[PDB]
RNA sequence: GACUCAACACGGGGAAACUCACUAGUUUAAGACAAGAGUAGGAUUGACAGAUUAAUAGCUCUUUCUUGAUUUCUUGGAUGGUGAUGCAUGGCCGUUUUUAGUUCGUGAAUAUGAUUUGUCUGGUUAAUUCCGAUAACGAACGAGAUCUUAACCUGCUAAUUAGCGGCGAGUACACGUACUUGCUAGCUUCUUAGAGGAACAUUGUGUGUCUAACACAAGGAAGUUUAAGGCAACAACAGGUCUGUGAUGUCCUUAGAUGAACUAGGCUGCACGCGUGCUACACUGAUAUAUAUAACGAGUAAAAUAUGCUUGCAUACUUUUCCUCCGCCGAAAGGCGUAGGUAAUCUUUAUCAAUAUAUAUCGUGAUGGGGAUAGAUUAUUGCAAUUAUUAAUCUUGAACGAGGAAUGCCUAGUAAGCAUGAUUCAUCAGAUUGUGCUGACUACGUCCCUGCCCUUUGUACACA
């Protein structure tokens, strides 16, 4: 048969965004104000799981629970 | 998501195929042989069928 | 009492000797036995055809598997004729006793 | 349960299937890649194909494929590569030798 | 409870199975045969072979893995009803498929194809056959293929004394040029118990006795 | 793929999705193992919402949560492929050929050789099957024998899931018959199935070298080996098949795949030519009603059903699925509810068919022959019916008045006519493979035509 011609270009591969100590920034703490969280804690997964900020819902990257602002 | 092996196969040509090549053509279904015609004839005298006229 | 005794088998060969020893077997402990009893013999047909590929003359092999039962009906107790059957019947032979009870 | 990819064995699987290998001796797969289990363990069918695959290659088991089945068997070296993997005393060993 | 028509079906499609499956554990031992007795106490299966010795094992050990391989292919619905016992054939020269798989095994090691079937043959005929026949097919030595016959005695083609009293054994070798076919037909002696189970010593002769004197 | 016999209802090839190999698109890693590379201050997997896509493929972007060494990468390597090669092979099949053919030992030809004889002028046979002749005398395969089915036996052995009788009780009619219903001496004609007998040209007449053998008559169920099949000898074909195969050698491809899938199309597309068929051209018929009457078969890990949480996940792994009696609904096709069956026990067969038979209508008019092509409506199979799956109802109403040159198959329960079981099958037979019902005419031969075989003869052919 004939070679079929390639003029679409390729679709890349999707690669995960790299982000350094993520954790360290969901906590902060100062010489006064010790230990407080800056984002929120889902309802159905275990203890200590946070849940996204998003532009105007909250997400859950475990159980995809969202939970819609106001 | 995933989209593997999602059109259902419950009959048809491709439901079934051969006991012994997993070819799809050709099978024996009279009393549940389940065996291609070709494979068959090969195994038919040890399963007990006999040629007299 | 009225106990039943079923035997089937692709063999005619092996068959009829194994109903033989029975009713001998039986005999000799005095025992009032029903004779054999050669129900009608069913065959199963296959009809496929020769050469893997597709040319030549289209033949055809016509293959036979046919398959033999008797039955014997005696007046006895379970246990003895239960040990009866166990006497080296020759595994083509498969024994079902059933006790037709009504 | 995180919901990960299918085909992305579990470190908690893997174990499963050594632990039966060990005891047992010998395993039968039954190629096709569609069954759900197996029938002497719940793991996916397909899990149990890459574990004996890898382990084929390695010259740890033997197998020869009659049609549809697989019929693995382990060897000496098979054995000594896996008790240090599980853990086990120097003494235990497969039931088809004993 | 399914009825007698499918419980035929499934026994002669078991059985089917199982052959094919020893054939190849079990092709450099002398394969011969299998008998299935498959009693509701504990089904026996009876391995018939030429090497005995390296088919057990030590301490009969590969023989336990041979049980514990057919119980979960065939029975794994319960845990313990499955044994195998190993016998050694009678008479090995007169085993077609003993011979077939001897003269495969020389062929795979490069010895001449005129001697091999040469020393089979002799062999075969050594044990008392009254016919011999060996045939092989394939690219023996050039591109081109051709087929070598080696006949020694007396032997039948046509009729159902054909089928009684001849074996019959098909194999194959696996060289880096190609695959070779590998056909052995063995003439009894002329017993091949009948119909009526008894010898039948002559087939179609009409020998007269000597009126006594 | 296959191209005279020996390709063309053949690849068991009746393709809606799958099959699928072809067309257009989009995903996946289910890339073993070794070394490296990367990273626990994180290798990598997954996703709600808006865009986007045929698509509810996070396929890919905007946004940021989750996961934890499974992956990722890089250099070798390794499986897979309905990819090429049947002119590289195994195995299987078709044909020469269902004809009657093929070889060996010793001797002889020899008084070089390739080779010859035995294996043959003649009579006979289905047959190198027999008799005879004879530089040949003896052997082996093939033929025949052998195996399966059918036809005869009131003679043997047996009686359930088979029959016939025997004893009652009934409903009806007669100078004992029909049917219904309980119980149950005996027997095997009818039914089923094991073992035996019978046919050898037996007896006459005729033909024949009177040998091998043929013809007519009697008896006999049977006298063309009694009828039909199954198996099948040396050797060949560059015959078909690598698209049946975890049979297999080389070559090609291997992450932008010729691997594995998913969505929509195509295999069916129509100015024409060819092969196998179905329905017809009517009165020895069409239509309507009624009567009588066969043989071989087949049948039971998923989805669905009972009951809740706000089709998703519990509970029952229950009755469910295969053939379906009977009752009720519906013009019909079908629907609803419940029996029996893993089967000589039930569907169902002292009958599951159509040719046949009886009576009436039409009346030689493309007609009440024929039923193509079209319009509207309904119900089932399936996740999905459009290029109309299949069925049901009402309308429409084409060619075709027995067929040119050519050409096929047939000698008896056969041709022809008539139906039916099974295969493929979720749903579709105008096909194949079996089975039964009604049942002729013509020969008892020949080498004219066409093929194959044998002897003699010619050859400059031997890829013949
Ligand atoms: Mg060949
Ligand atoms: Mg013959
Ligand atoms: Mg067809
Ligand atoms: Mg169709
Ligand atoms: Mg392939
Ligand atoms: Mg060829
Ligand atoms: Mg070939
Ligand atoms: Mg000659
Ligand atoms: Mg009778
Ligand atoms: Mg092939
Ligand atoms: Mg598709
Ligand atoms: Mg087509
Ligand atoms: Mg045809
Ligand atoms: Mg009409
Ligand atoms: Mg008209
Ligand atoms: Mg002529
Ligand atoms: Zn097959």
């Amino acid at each position: 048969k004939k070679k079929k011609v390639y003029k679409k270009p390729k679709k890349e591969k999707h690669k995960k965004k790299k982000v350094k100590l993520a954790v360290l920034k969901f906590y902060k703490v100062g010489d006064d104000g010790k230990v407080f969280r800056l984002k929120r804690q889902c309802d159905n997964c275990a203890p200590g799981t946070l849940m996204a900020s998003h532009f105007d819902r909250d997400y859950c990257g475990r159980c995809h629970l969202t939970i819609m602002k106001k | 998501g995933c989209i593997l092996n999602v059109h259902p196969k419950k009959y048809g040509q491709g439901s079934r195929q051969c006991r012994v090549c997993s070819n799809k053509h050709a099978i024996i279904r009279k009393y549940n042989i389940n065996i291609c015609r070709q494979c068959f004839r090969e195994r038919a005298d040890i399963i007990g069928f006999k040629k007299y006229r | 009492r009225r106990i039943r005794i079923a035997l089937t088998s692709k063999n005619l060969r092996a068959i009829e000797k194994v109903c033989s020893d029975i009713m001998k077997g039986a005999k000799e402990k005095n025992l009032n036995v029903s004779g054999p009893v050669r129900l009608p013999v069913k065959t199963l047909r296959i009809t496929t055809r020769k050469s893997p590929c597709g040319e030549g003359t289209n033949t055809w092999d016509r293959f036979e598997l046919r398959i033999y039962k008797r039955l014997i009906d005696l007046y006895s107790q379970c246990e003895v004729v239960t040990q009866m059957t166990s006497i080296n019947i020759d595994p083509v032979v498969e024994v079902e006793v059933i006790i037709t009870d009504s | 349960l995180p919901h990960h990819k299918y085909s992305y064995i579990p470190k908690q699987n893997k174990k499963l299937i050594y632990e039966y290998l060990f005891k047992e001796g010998v395993i039968v797969v039954e190629k096709d890649a569609k069954i759900p289990r197996h029938p002497h363990l719940n793991v996916p069918n397909l899990h149990i194909m890459m574990t004996l695959k890898s382990l084929k290659s390695r010259n740890y088991v033997e197998e020869k494929y009659n049609w549809k089945h697989q019929y693995f068997i382990l060897n000496n070296e098979g054995i000594e590569y896996l008790r240090e993997f599980l853990h086990l005393p120097p003494s235990i060993f497969p039931a088809t030798l004993s | 409870p399914i009825s007698k028509k499918r419980k035929f079906i499934n026994d002669g499609v078991f059985q089917a199975e199982l052959n094919e499956f020893l054939a190849r554990i079990l092709a450099e031992d002398g394969y011969s045969g299998v008998e299935v007795r498959v009693t509701p106490i504990r089904t026996e299966v009876i391995i018939r072979a030429t090497r005995t010795r390296e088919v057990l094992g030590d301490k009969g050990r590969r023989i336990r893995e041979l049980t514990s391989l057919v119980q979960k292919r065939f029975f794994n619905k319960s845990t313990n009803s499955v044994e195998l016992f190993a016998e050694r054939v009678e008479h090995r020269g007169l085993c077609a498929m003993a011979q077939a798989e001897s003269l495969r095994y020389k062929l795979l090691k490069g010895l001449a194809v005129r001697r091999a079937c040469y020393g089979v043959l002799r062999h075969i005929m050594e044990s008392g056959a009254k016919g011999c026949e060996v045939i092989v097919s394939g690219k023996l030595r050039a591109q081109r293929a051709k087929s070598m016959k080696f006949r020694d005695g007396y032997l039948i083609s046509t009729g159902e004394p054909s089928k009684r009293f001849v074996n019959t054994a098909t194999r194959s070798a696996q060289l880096k040029q190609g695959v070779l076919g590998i056909k052995v037909k063995i003439m009894l002696p002329t017993a091949i118990d009948t119909r009526t189970g008894l010898t039948s010593i002559l087939p179609d002769n009409i020998s007269v006795l000597e009126p006594k004197t």
